[PDB]
Formats: structure tokens, sequence, C-alpha cells
């Protein structure tokens, strides 16, 4: 369902619409007022429509019949197309100034929003449900913004690649039980290659700046690094991620994991999950909102840390989340300190643990004295 | 093994210079209880031994000396150094003493000027504590968050800085050699951690006046002489080796100022014991000058009608030679002024060769050296190295900068201010780290000794000019803000700290004036503290501008709107935490819209008399947002006021609904109550905002139409009615249990004197008739139950003593003046 | 619960009475064998007035039970030492505590 | 009580020492004169002794000022979302701001001297990238008023002070190159920030002034208490004396991207943002004005209002003339579709009957005498 919106949600990329018209050739010609072309919201693949049930929603495009799915600029509302050209076509619409009257041509009716507002919108979010109205208001006009290539470009990914894993947690539960013992597996194969592939060309994309660049340039692939961690988790690929870690996870040894899935896909379950979690780490590293939302699920990290398939990793994640979030250090209790000090006391002389207790005891120049003191306690004492 | 082997096995040496960090970050911001257990696991010999170690590796050699830096000098290093930036000065003879130049005969306006700390600080800076580490003490019998902190870890200073000057030597020495093999395995491993002890030192203040000449003398020998030896500033050092040197420098740069200000004290110690002599001598005189004069005498004795501000702005008014006409200084007083200025902008190096000769001009060359010798890399050190370079060229700027935190007391309370102090030192120290329930408890006593320091209250100006209300306030937006949108835990600091404030704002106009200019501030804060009685930061808001005609004037708008929208939010959604403590549900708060109407309450009545402007923004606001009245009251479907009252009534009469159905908490909540109590200060509120009848009487054009609006809203069958309604009486009876109402969960009179404050001014009394008609059945019962209740057995109570404050404050004022 | 063993003897007649503060050098030792706290390290007598409990009284009683001059090596059980609680962040609980004590001077 | 109050001589001495040091600041140290500038920026503009060397590399390495001014665009550059304050930030741009400008028929040819001296000074900062500095700080403010941006604006007219071409070439290149947006949504959050005339505060000064309140130390006659109208009001005057100095030499090129940004993802109007802003003024003073009829004689704060509130139309006309000249057909266009119409005629109706007002009595001639060179 469609909503009008106001403030930081629509710089999100939740907001993003194609222009896509009817003409295979040429598509990429000026437009014209009053001449059919959907519209296409990027992350999800769907199209506007004039549904019959729930009045103006987006339909699949299994099922976008050019009937409910077209529509058509004006300037105005009066009741009025020219023919197509195999060229580039005159200059019409303005950016940033233009406004213009979007009309579901073969219906003949007009977007806006509904008037009515429910006690849920007395005092909360003024978000507008669009109708598409036999007649409509006046003040429905609409200027169009360009975004930049890169978001756009970055937008299109997200609905390739959840898809993809969409396909695979469905592919993981479904031989969640059934032990396939020496037969065939449970039913069709997984997309494992495509996602090795995948999440390679992810955790380049998401690789922190060098420090040998200049300064400016430095801050300016910040500035991109930034928004791009940002529309992923508005985009819930956070979500996603630790959905696959969680499927992943049920499985002790790689040759307890073939029991269910496959001989085949066995040796790829280490090179994954290490995938993961570098992933999971670039998404976090350097966003302080990214990064609280591990306040709810701190317990989750922890019940994992005990894992030595993919533990680097997973290390390196606990690293950038309390080397940047205050607040998670103030959800730390003694559990979690005795889960740390045994990774010292199990996996050697790991001086990366010692980092760890540090951001534990100081965090952007506040101490927190309910923590150095634990850390005391449970350490120094001993002596060995 | 050998700890020298570290410089060969790097894998253990990342390791443990690594675990050297922790131990510095779990005693890291002061955690003296933990400071001292860190004293098991290193030795004051291991330390003190480990200082010398030549051939011991790079890292771990800065570990070593940032690790004996952390558990034995940052809590009084830090705490010193905020204490740095305020100077108060003592009237007392060695305070005298203290002149800008040292007496010689170079130069008439100049002469040379003094070595920097070298002399005589008689500033006011609280004593160190220390306590020596000894671990098979007792465990001492008091338990958890209660007993006193735990001091620094104490260690020999007077030793430790004698081995530190000579080790100071030792590098100032080796380093002209040009040898190859620099202490430590590189030169700022060499330079940079001995530099940091000894600035470290230098704010400690342990260094003695001829360990200062020697420290002057290793850095740049031949400048600071008075009447391979090369210092620091020519060994072409690296880059981190400069951010300590800028350090050292400023360190310095500081004392010159405090030089300045100790010695402006001195003369104004001096100077102004003449100017009352002579003020004195001159009113004796005046007193017999009528002899020979005449009303131009009138003249001559304004400045003694005049207050001592302009008195003194007066006196000193002749700077310019085109103002001394009304200066009735002699001119060797007049002279003694530009003297003192003279060579004090000498000492500013303002007015007045490859011998630097002085430390400005010396400083000055050498920042603008360094900078022409290559492109600065390090950020910190750029900044720091123009910081200084900008303090060297405004003598006079930074001095500025520094008379509002420069303040004199009499020698008498000195003690009462050191014990202020170590309480500032605790709140100072509270800022960096998170709250806990042994720093609540400090905080607790740390007001509690502020509250009992008279000068707390003999020198408001002072506190002011200290910014405790400040530091104070940051801590509660801290407390606030970790939290606030599900409760606030450690309550009891917060309203203890919110009484202290309100207790700051009442000492004078100006102490609340500043606390005034926060008050937006506190708004958005305070959205939660309705949850936590006793004292919030909305009272302490009240407080802020309680009886301030100028204040409530300028009151902005944006503060008003601010607050409604919160009182709005309050009357469209319950309580949260009184809906998860089993009470039952309602669509509104009236708990916390209750608290916002006490705040408006007193936003807008100022001295016993309405301030309109006040008065019609908030009415307005309140007639644009109908929703801030309740259910009731609302527009569509909302049923009176009248209609509202009764079911309130009952719902606090009848249990199972007036509370949670499980004071127990001592302010359980008491829903019909607290309704009616909300209702109550509505009415008020309007009441207190109806305009004055000098303005009604002169029938001012939009006057009018408030009063016209809110009799709209009010109908007078509800406020005699409700004006009537019958009230719990106390009885003697069953075997003499004096039955009385408990004031918290029943009808109480002070509700009844809000409406009767509202007739009275929104309504009045006009006809006789209708006088009587509202006496008989509204008054007369009142008057006859407080008069029968007029006993022995019963005057004392509770609900007497609140019908006699209710009859004299409501009732007979409105009865005396309707009389004739 | 605690056994004193002779080490240096010294005088053996002027016992430690109430009334005169005893000042000692002393060094702690874990019950496994790891040195912890000692005086000699921060080279000075750690001197304290007996009978007003300022340590643990296991330590008291060993002082008590001791001579001027006669080094001794004591033995505090964790019941007549810091115990179930430990002192923290040094002293882990339940532990006997070792104590090279040589009193060196009265007054 | 100034009958009956203590007599100074009775005073304790640490009191009356501390009045005398407050006092003492604001009678000898803060009217002290010193200017220094010119020796900070000649002592920091020299490369002192490095011709030994002599490196291969043409590159002028000693630089103390670049340095700083590269310090400043480096902290001016983190990602940080609150811009906080710095004093030396302070310090430094008001040094480098005062040390430009060093200002009975005089001739031509001796002013040209001064002139032309007055670039060499401008020409010794913004080559060292001052004037990138000015820019990156007005984008790294994000539209939150402050002392520092007040400052930087002071500093970025210092240096466009005479409407200096090549400064503005330099502007142009950097927002050319950079493609910025936030600058521009800088510029329009401060300017919808600034403040215009208001009843209510007036009205509620007067009152405050009604009370003629007295303090416990002592009391001062007609202090100068915070300023609730027009506090900001030298930072609106220079805000348009930035617009128009960067416009200033008809510069076509920067007008143009004024009212279109070519390169920018999302475009801003000036113009017609900058005449929204003159429609809130008009209002603001049309009210003023809309509150002296049954008042028949102007008063001091009333006049001292209208004083420093005009000057703020004067200086935006002045801004819209450097918009205009020259002339830019875009920009002509867009007024012509603007509410600048509108506002002129709240202007006329205004000056029309006030100029009748100010003409009933002499009191008023000065009031007078600004509003004919107004309109």
């Amino acid at each position: 369902l469609v909503y009008y919106e106001g403030g930081a949600v629509c710089t999100h990329a939740r907001s993003l619409w194609r222009l896509e018209p009817l003409r295979i050739s040429w598509s990429g010609s000026h437009l014209r007022w009053g001449q059919p072309l959907r519209i296409r919201h990027v992350t999800t693949g769907r199209y506007l429509a004039l549904t019959e049930d729930q009045g103006l929603v987006v339909v699949d495009a299994c099922k976008a019949h050019t009937k409910a799915t077209s529509f058509c600029f004006r300037v105005s509302k009066e009741k009025l197309p020219k023919r197509d050209v195999e060229g580039m076509g005159p200059p019409e619409i303005k950016y940033g100034e233009s406004l213009c009257f979007v009309q579901h041509v073969a219906s003949g009716l007009w977007l806006t929003y509904a008037a009515p507002d429910p006690k849920a919108l007395r005092l909360g979010v003024l978000k507008k449900k669009a109708i598409l109205h036999q007649e409509g208001h006046m003040d429905d006009a609409l200027f169009l913004t360009r975004c930049q290539q890169e978001e756009s470009q970055a937008a299109r990914m997200i609905h390739s690649t959840a898809g993809l894993y969409n396909q695979f947690i469905k592919g993981l539960d479904s031989f969640s039980g059934k032990p396939r013992g020496s037969g065939p597996p449970a039913g069709p194969a997984l997309p494992i290659e495509a996602v090795i592939l995948s999440l390679q060309d992810l955790i380049g994309y998401f690789e922190p700046p060098s420090e040998e660049l200049q300064h400016e340039e430095k801050q300016s692939k910040l500035r991109s690094l930034r928004n791009r961690q940002s529309l992923f988790q508005e985009e819930g690929m956070l979500s996603l991620v630790l959905n696959c870690i969680d499927r992943l996870n049920v499985y002790t040894t790689a040759a307890h994991f073939a029991e269910y899935a496959g001989e085949e896909a066995a040796e790829s379950w280490k090179e994954i999950v290490n995938l993961l979690y570098e992933l999971l780490a670039s998404l976090i590293r350097g966003n302080r909102a990214n990064c609280a939302l591990f306040s709810t699920n701190l317990d989750w990290v922890v019940s994992k840390l005990d894992r030595l398939e993919a533990s680097s990793g997973i290390l390196e994640v606990l690293y950038c989340v309390l080397i940047e979030s205050p607040e998670v250090l103030n959800i730390i209790q003694e559990n979690h300190i005795k889960s740390i000090i045994s990774l010292l006391d199990k996996h050697g002389r790991n001086h990366k643990v010692l980092d760890v207790l540090c951001s534990l005891c100081v965090c952007n120049g506040v101490a927190v004295r309910s923590n150095q003191d634990l850390i005391t306690e449970n350490l120094l004492p001993g002596r060995e | 093994m050998d700890i020298l082997e570290l410089s060969e096995r790097l894998d253990l040496q990342r390791f443990h210079s690594h675990t050297l960090r922790l131990y510095r970050a779990v005693c890291a911001l002061g955690n003296n209880r933990v400071a001292h257990a860190l004293c098991s696991h290193v030795d004051q010999a291991q330390l003190l031994h480990a200082l010398e170690d030549a051939h011991l590796p790079g890292p771990l050699r800065a570990g070593y000396y940032d690790l004996l830096i952390s558990i034995h000098l940052e809590s009084a290093c830090r705490s010193r150094r905020s204490m740095l930036s305020e100077y108060i000065v003592p009237l007392t003879p060695e305070t005298r003493a203290i002149t800008l130049f040292p007496p010689g005969r170079k130069g008439g306006n100049a002469r040379r000027h003094g070595l920097p700390g070298v002399g005589v600080t008689t500033s006011l800076r609280p004593p160190h504590h220390f306590s020596p580490p000894c671990f098979v003490a007792a465990l001492p019998a008091a338990g958890v968050a209660e007993a006193p902190a735990r001091l620094s870890p104490a260690i020999p200073l007077e030793a430790l800085r004698d081995k530190a000057l000579r080790m100071l030597g030792e590098a100032v020495r080796d380093g002209g050699q040009h040898a190859r093999d620099p202490v430590g395995g590189s030169v700022e491993f060499q330079f940079v951690p001995v530099l940091k002890l000894v600035s470290t030192l230098l704010v400690m203040g342990i260094f003695g006046d001829e360990d200062v000449k020697q420290i002057l003398k290793m850095i740049e020998p031949e400048v600071f002489t008075e009447e391979l030896e090369e210092g620091l500033l020519q060994m072409k050092l690296p880059e981190s080796v400069k951010l300590q040197m800028c350090n050292l420098l400023e360190y310095f740069c500081d004392q010159e100022l405090q030089h300045r200000v100790e010695s402006l004290a001195a003369f104004a110690e001096r100077y102004v014991d003449k100017l009352q002599a002579n003020q004195r001598s001159r009113y004796a005189l005046l007193m017999r000058a009528f002899t020979m004069s005449a009303a131009e005498t009138a003249r001559r004795t304004r400045e003694f009608r005049s207050p001592p501000q302009e008195q003194i702005n007066m006196l000193l008014h002749f700077k310019d030679e085109a103002d001394e006409e009304d200066c009735p200084l002699p001119e060797d007083i007049r002279q003694d002024l530009q003297d003192f200025h003279q060579d004090l902008l000498a000492h500013c190096g303002i007015q007045l060769e490859k011998k630097p000769q002085s430390l400005q001009e010396l400083v000055s060359h050498m920042v603008v050296r360094w900078a022409q010798e290559d492109y600065v890399q390090s950020p910190e050190l750029v900044r720091a190295m123009f910081s200084l370079l900008h303090r060297q060229y405004d003598g006079l700027g930074e001095l500025l900068r520094a008379l509002p935190r420069a303040y004199t007391i009499s020698p008498s309370s000195v003690e009462d201010t050191m014990s202020l102090l170590e309480c500032l030192g605790q709140i100072r120290s509270l800022l960096i780290v998170q709250m806990g329930p042994q720093e609540e408890n400090l905080m607790i006593q740390s007001i509690g000794n502020i509250m009992n320091n008279k000068v707390f209250y003999q020198h408001p100006n002072l506190m002011r000019a200290l910014g405790m209300h400040e530091t104070v306030m940051e801590v509660m937006v801290n407390v606030l803000g970790g939290g606030e949108t599900k409760e606030i835990r450690f309550p009891k600091m917060v309203t203890s700290c919110c009484r202290f404030l309100c207790y700051f704002c009442r000492i004078s106009r100006q102490n609340q004036r500043s606390m005034f200019d926060h008050l937006s501030y506190l708004l958005e804060n305070s959205g939660i503290g309705l949850g936590m009685q006793g004292s919030t930061p909305l009272d302490v808001a009240a407080a802020s501008v309680i009886d301030n005609n100028e204040l409530a004037l300028a009151l902005q708008e944006q503060d008003l709107e601010k607050v409604v929208s919160y009182l709005a939010g309050c009357g469209l959604q319950s309580c949260p935490m009184l809906l998860a403590k089993g009470y039952p549900d309602i669509g509104w708060n009236p708990c916390g819209g209750e608290r916002y109407l006490d705040f408006l309450r007193f936003a807008v009545f100022v001295n016993g008399e309405s301030v309109e402007e006040n008065a019609n923004v908030v009415v307005r606001l309140l007639i644009r947002k109908p929703e801030c009245f309740g259910p009731a009251l609302r527009g569509e479907g909302g049923s009176g006021l009248l209609a509202a009252i009764e079911e309130a009534i009952r719902i606090s009469e009848d249990p199972a609904r007036d509370g949670p159905g499980v004071p127990p908490e001592e302010n359980r909540v008491h829903l019909g109550h607290a309704i009616m109590s909300f209702y109550a200060a509505l009415i008020d509120l309007l009441g207190r905002c109806a305009p004055e009848m000098h303005l009604i009487q002169a029938g001012k054009g939009e006057a009018l139409r408030i009063r016209a609006i809110l009799r709209s809203l009010v109908p007078l069958d509800d406020l005699v009615g409700i004006i009537s309604l019958p009230l719990q009486i106390p009885t003697l009876g069953k075997d003499g249990a004096l039955v009385q109402p408990k004031m918290s969960a029943s009808f109480v009179p002070d509700h009844k004197a809000s409406m009767v404050l509202f007739l009275d001014r929104v309504y009045g009394i006009e006809n006789q008739d209708f006088l009587l008609h509202v006496l008989d059945v509204g008054f007369l019962p009142d008057m006859r139950a407080a008069a029968s209740l007029d006993t022995a057995t019963f005057s004392t109570t509770e609900m007497a003593l609140a019908l006699n404050r209710y009859l004299c404050l409501a009732v007979l004022p409105l009865i005396t003046k309707c009389a004739p | 619960g605690v056994e004193i063993e002779t080490i240096s003897p010294g005088d053996g007649r002027t016992f430690p009475k109430k009334g005169q503060t005893c000042v000692v050098h002393y060094t702690g030792m874990l019950q496994n064998g790891k040195k912890f706290d000692s005086s000699r390290d921060r080279n000075k007598p750690f001197k304290f007035r007996i009978g007003k409990q300022e340590v643990i009284k296991g330590f008291e009683e060993g002082a008590a039970q001791m001579s001027l001059g006669q080094r001794a090596k004591l033995t505090c059980t964790p019941d007549v030492a810091y115990g179930a609680t430990g002192h923290p962040g040094v002293i882990p609980p339940n532990a006997t505590l070792i104590f090279d004590v040589e009193l060196l001077n009265l007054e | 009580a100034c009958f009956r109050m203590t007599p100074l001589y009775n005073l304790p001495t640490h009191r009356a020492c501390n009045m005398f040091l407050e006092s003492y600041k604001a009678a000898w140290i803060l009217t002290e004169d010193h200017s220094f500038e010119d020796r900070m920026i000649d002592d920091l503009s020299k490369a002192g002794e490095q011709e030994e060397e002599e490196e291969e590399v043409e590159e002028k390495k000693p630089d103390p000022l670049h340095q700083l001014v590269l310090h400043f665009s480096r902290t001016a550059l983190t990602e940080k979302s609150k811009l906080d304050e710095d004093y030396l930030y302070m310090a430094y741009a008001d040094i480098m701001a005062k040390s430009c400008h060093l200002e009975v028929e005089v001739s031509f040819e001796e002013k040209e001297m001064e002139k032309q001296r007055l670039l060499y000074q401008q020409s010794r900062l913004h080559t060292r990238g001052a004037a990138e500095m000015v820019l990156q700080m007005i984008s790294a403010c994000k539209g939150e008023t402050g002392a520092m941006v007040s400052s930087t604006l002071k500093l970025g007219i210092s240096i466009l002070n005479g409407g200096n071409a090549e400064v503005q070439q330099k502007m142009l290149d950097y927002l050319k190159d950079k493609k910025e947006v936030g600058f521009f949504q800088s510029i329009q959050a401060l300017m919808q920030t600034c403040s215009v005339l208001d009843l209510n505060a007036f009205e509620r000064q007067n009152k405050a002034e009604g009370l003629g309140m007295v303090n416990e130390d002592g009391t001062v006659i007609n202090r100068q208490n915070g300023e609730k109208v027009m506090a900001d009001d030298e930072f609106t005057q220079d805000l348009f004396r930035f617009l128009q100095l960067l416009c200033e030499g008809h510069n076509n090129d920067f007008q143009n991207y004024l009212r279109t940004q070519t390169g920018n993802t999302t475009t801003i109007n000036i113009i017609i943002c900058t005449v929204d802003y003159l429609l809130r003024l008009q209002e603001s003073i049309s009210d003023f004005y809309w509150y002296y009829s049954g008042k028949d004689v102007i008063e001091e704060q009333g006049k001292r209002n209208f004083s420093k509130a005009m000057s703020v139309a004067k200086q935006v006309f002045n801004s819209l003339t450097e918009y205009i000249q020259g002339p830019c057909t875009g920009n002509q266009q867009s007024l012509a579709h603007s509410r600048l119409w509108d506002a002129v005629v709240g202007f006329l109706h205004v000056f029309a009957h006030m100029m009748m007002k100010l003409a009933q009595d002499s009191s008023q001639i000065e009031l007078l005498k600004e509003l004919l060179d107004l309109q």
C-alpha cells in the first residue's frame, strides 16, 4: 500500500520509483504528458495497480496486465495521445519544478491522499494512505527529484540479493530435519556458488577505504559507506543475514551438516559462515545507529562466541560493536564477561581479546565502573 | 624469563604491551578502588626499577610509564587540572607581597620578566589525597556503596621528582651526543614517556622552585639564565615529542597568567584601601562644606547617594583625560593606576635582538620556526601549536577571558572554601563516569556539605562563577538521557539534586536568572520525570521562574507551546508505569498533566496578580488544543465537568479501581483523587489566567474576549454545584478512634478553593441574591462545619487545618471585599 | 587457625602487648606460591596499631604470638582471613595466606 | 535606600575588591585598543630560511598559514553530526577577518593605492585556501546558527570586500567540481531561521523597562540586559552582504548558478527563497506600523527598532539589485513569477501612510531620512 510520508523515511531505499514505458525500443526517450508508462518500485520489483479488493496497491510483475498498471502524466485535470517517435524526443518535464499530475488513464481516476485520520494517526506518524480517487483534491501535485546514480545502483542489489537468500533459507529449513543418511538430498539444490560469489562481491562492496588515501577523499568514501550500510539495514539485510547465521548454526561440524544437506554441499559450510561474519563486520563497522541494534539481542552473539569454525570473524564483529555503542556496555552482565574470559583461557594468548576488554572498560571517554570491577574481579586475583 | 628478551620475543611483546594497556583501562578515570588493587600485581619497586632500564623495549617502556601515571597520578592530576581554571585569592600578606615584576633596575616600564613557575602562588588549590597501599588491613565493616571512596595509592614523590629530574638530565646530555642507539630503541620512545612524567609532575606542583629553575635550564638554558649543554629546543625532535613539548610550554604559559591575576588582586588590595580612605575623608570634609557652598553639594554628594558600583565606576572614570571632572581622586592616586596599567601591559608584552630574552617572544619564535621547518603531520600538534601562538600574541584577551573566574575572599573562611572545593572535585569527577550506587551516595553527601557551607550562601556570585549549578545539571541530563524512554533508576539522587537546584534558585535573583537561561534545555528531559515524586526538573523549572515579573514576561512562546504539547500527550495517553503496576487504564494521565498545570500556574501568576501576556497565550494554546481539557469539556461528545466529578469521587471512595487492586509505596496513586486534582489545577490555572478587574472595568477590547472565552468554557451551575459538594468529616467514636480521612485519597478543600479563585477572578460577585445563593449552599456548610470542628480533639487534625487555610485564604477574603 | 614458625631468632622475651604500635616488614604469599604483597618493595615499615582491629584477626593473633626481632612464618586460614568474600581485585575467596613477617622494631 | 545605605568606605575589603576588578576591566581592559592582526599574518606568511636545502620540487614547502587553514579544513571535513565550537577558530578567523579591511576630498590616483593594497592582503589570504575553508565551514554548519558560522561569514565578507572577481571564480570552481548539496541547503536553512519583527516580544520588553528594576549588588541605571528583538540582526545584515559580494561585479556565471544548480542532484532556488524571506520581513515591519495608529508619537525603542530593522531591508534590496543587474534574464523571469510584487505593495502602503506620520513632527527627521533612501 502506497503512503505519503514526511521526514527521514524517504531518503532511504523504500522511496525510489523507476519510470518504465511500454516501448522496448527508445524507452530512454524524453517524457510526454499523457503517455502510457508503468511505475515500478526498485526494491520490491512490483508495479502500481488498481486492484479489485484493496483499491490502489502494488502487484507482482506476473499480473501487470497493462490495464491497471498504466499511468499518464499531465499538467492539469481537464479531459483531453501522440505517436511514439524512434528518437530522443522533445524536452518537456523539469527536475525540481514543473508539478505533475499522474492519471490512471485506463480508469481515469486520480491518485490522492485519503482525508480521514483515525486514532492511530491522531498523534502518531503522519502517513497519508493515497487512494486512486475519482476526482481527487487540489494540492496533490508532485515534484520529481533525482537520486544519485550510486544509491540507484545500490538499490537493485537489495532486490536481487534478498530473493537469493529467501531461496537459501527455504532450502535450509527444508532439510533442517530429515537426515539424508546415505541417500539423496531433500529437494532442489541450493544456489551455493552464486551465494558464495554474492558474498564475495558484497564484502568488497563494503571494504573500508585505505588509510594511504588523502583525508577528504577518505571522508567522502565514509559518506558513501555510511549511506550504504544504513540503506541495507533499512531494507532489512541485517535481519536477513542474522537469519542466515541462525539457520547455519544448527550444525556443529561439517559432517553433521552433510548428514542433512549433502556431501557436495558440506565443503562450502565453513567458507560461507566466514563470509557471513565478515559481511556483518563490514555492515556494522562505523555506524552508531546500525551498531545500536544489538542491544536487544546481545546474548545471541555471546551464545555463538564458543563456536570454533568461524571464531576470528565473530570476535572481530564483537570488537566492532563494542568499540562503537556505549549502551551495549550498559547491557553487559557478568555471564558475558565470564564468556570473554573463557575465550582467553580457551583460544590461547590472543592479544585481540585484551582489546575487547579494553573496549569494555571505557567507551567514547566515559568509565563504566560496573564493568571495570567485574573484569578485575574475574581476572586479576587468580594470577594464572 | 628476562623481560629484556621481549625485545626479541615480539609475539609475546605485543600481548604484554596490550596487557599494560588493559591495566590502564581498568584503572582509567579515577577508579581508585581498582587502582589500589593493581598495586598487588605491579609493585612500586618494579615501577621504579623499570623507569631506568635502558635496554627495555620501546612500547613496554612507554606502557610502563603511562601505567605508573594512571595508577598514581591521574586522579589528583585531573582534579588539580580542573581547579587550575579558577583563581580564588585570599586577603593575606603573602598575597600582598605578589608583584607583577620582580624588583630590579633594568628598565622603568618593565624590568626582566619573572621566571615562569618561580615564585609564590597564593591561589586556592585543595590538598592532594593519598593512601598507603597496604592490603593486610581488615575488611571494613561498611558495606558496598556506603564506605567513603579510596584515595589515590601513595608513592614517594620528592624522591620520584629527583629521579625524574636526573632522568631528564641523562636524556638531555645523551641527545646531543647523536648516538645511534637511543634509549628504548627510538628517540620518541626515549624522550616522550619521560616528558609525559615531567608534565604530570608540573601539573601536580610537586616541583620546588630550584627544580623548576633546572627544568627551564634543561629545556633552554641561555634564555632562562638569571642575573653538550644544548637544550631541548634545537635537537630537531620528531613530531610526537613536540606534542609533549608544547604541553610543557603551555603549563608555564598558564603560570604568568595566574601570576598576573594574583598581582592584580594584590594591587586591588592595596589600591582599594586608599580609595575607601580618601572617600571617607572626602565625606567628612563634604559634611562641613555647607559653610561655603550651596545646592551644588547635591551633585557632590550624589556619589554618596549612589550605589557603590557606579561610585567606583565614576572613581575609575578618568582614563582618557576627557572625563576627569567627575573624578575626585588626587593626582598621585590617579597616577598610580596608570602606572600599574603601564607595567601591566608591559608584562602582557604590548608596549616597550637575536637573544629571545623572555618566554612570550621566545615561544612565538619557536612556533614559527617549527611551522616553517616542515608541513606538520599531526593535527593535534598543529591545533595545540597555534593555540599557544594565539595565547602569546593576545596577552590581554586571555586575561580578559580569565577575570570572570577571579574572586577575592577574606582569609577567615578559606578552610570553608576548601571543604566546598573537595565536593566540587567530586561533582566535577562525576561528569566522565556512568552513575552507580556508590557514586549516588557520594553526590548526596557532596551536596549535603554544600548546603551546610555558609560561604555557599555568603558569596553566591562566586558559586555562579564556578558554575556548579551547570555541573549538577549535566549529571541529571546524563541520568535522564540514560534510559529516558523506559524509567529512571537511581531517582534518590535525582530528586536530591532537584531539591538542591531549587535551593540555589532561592539564593538570589541573578543566581535564579542564570539558572533560568537553561530553562528550555530542562523541558525535554522532564518528559519522563513525572514517574518519580519529590522533586523533578519541572519543579526546578517552576522555581526557576517563581515570582519574577521580568521573567514570566520574558518566558518565550516556544517554551510554553512545548509544555502544552507535552500536556497534550499526557492528556491523550495513559501512564505506562502505572499501567504496569496493576492500576486500571484511562485514556489520559491525571498526575502528569497536573504537574504541568502546577508549572503553568507558576508560569502565569506573579506576586498575587495575573500576567495578561502569558495568560492570553496559554489559553490560546489550550483552545487550539482542546484535548488538553481532557475527556470532559472536550467538545463533540464530551460530558460536562459537573458530570465528570461524581464518578471520580465514587472511584476514589470505592476500592479495586482507585488503585491497583493487588501509603504502601508512601506515594501510592489514587486515580479519582488524581483526576479531580487535575481538574482543580485546570480550573485554578484558568482562574489565575483571568484578566484583572481594572482592565475589565476599563473594558479593554481583547481583554473582554478572553473573559468571554473562559465563561463560554466553564458554566456557573458546575461552579456552584462542585463548590457545594459535601466533605468527609472527622468524628469521635469507636473506642475514641478519631476517624480521619486520608488527604491523599479523599476530597480536599483546596480543590474547592481553586474554583472559588476562578469565580472571583472570572465571574465575581455582582448581585446580593446570587451572593446569598452561593453562601447558603456552598459556604455556610463550610463555616458551620469549621466552627463545630473547632475543638481541641479535632482542631489540630489535617482536615481541620485544611479548612482553616481554605476559609482564611479563599472564602473569607472573598466575603470581606463583597461585604457592602 | 594460625600457626607460626621461627625463622630468624631475635629476643624471645619482649612480647608485643597492648599499648605500643607494632612496626613490621612483611611479605605476603599465595598458598599456591605466588608473591603478591610485601613491605620492602615499598621500602617502608608497615606500622599498625594493635587491638584496634585495623588488620585481619589472623595476622593480629600471629603478631601477638611473635617477639621482637623474631622473623616468623605466619599461616592465616581463610576463617581468620578474608574468607568467603576475599579482598576484591587482589585475593580470591577461600585461600590460606602465608606471611614472612619480620617484627623489626617496637617503636 | 540611597539616603540610608552603606557608604562605600564601610564595605568589606573582599567585596569592594570584587566589584573593583569587574569595574576596572570594563573601564580599562575592555576599552583598550591593540591591533596585532597584521603582525600576526606578516609573521606567519614568510618562508624563513629554507633556501639552503633547495629540493627538486618547485612546491613552496613551508607555509604556516596554509597549514593552519588546511588543518581547519581537515576538521571541517569530519563525518560529524553536529558542528562543535572552537575558541581558536573564533580567534584566528576573527584575526584574519580583521586583517584585510584596515579602514576632505581625496583624489583617485591615491585611492587606487589603498584598494590595490586591500586586494594584496586579500590575495595573501585566499591564495592559501582560506577561500575554500570558508566554503566547507558553511557546508558543515548544516544551517545551524551560531557564533562560529557568524565569524565564518565575517571572514567571507572580509575577503570578498571590493567585489573580488577571481575570488568569486575560485568560489564557483570549488562548487562546480565538488557538486556539494548541503552548502545551499545550509544557506536556505540559515536564511529561513533569520528573525523578523514581533509585537509580543516588543511590548513585553516595554513592560520590563516599565518595572525599572534594581539588583541586590548595588544598582545599575537602565541596563542593556538581553535583547529579544533583532538579536541576530547583524547576522542577517552580513548574510545578505555576503551574497551581494559574491554576486558583485555582475557575475552572470554565478547568478545563474544561484537560480539553478546545473551539476547538483537537487536544485535549490536562492532567489525565490530570498523573496520569501523579504515577504516575512514585509509582514513584520508592516504589522509594526499596524501597531502605531492610536499612538501618535514614536518613542525610543520604536525608533531604535525601525533603525536596525530597516537596515535589513536596505541590505536585502541591495542584494536583489546585485542579483538582477547585468542583466540576468532567468532571474528576471523568476522575480516576474515570484511573490515580490505583493511584497512591493505592502512596502508601498507602509511608506505611504508612515511618512505622513513622520511628516507630522520634526522629532523623527532622522528615521524619515533613512526611510527616504530605503524606498
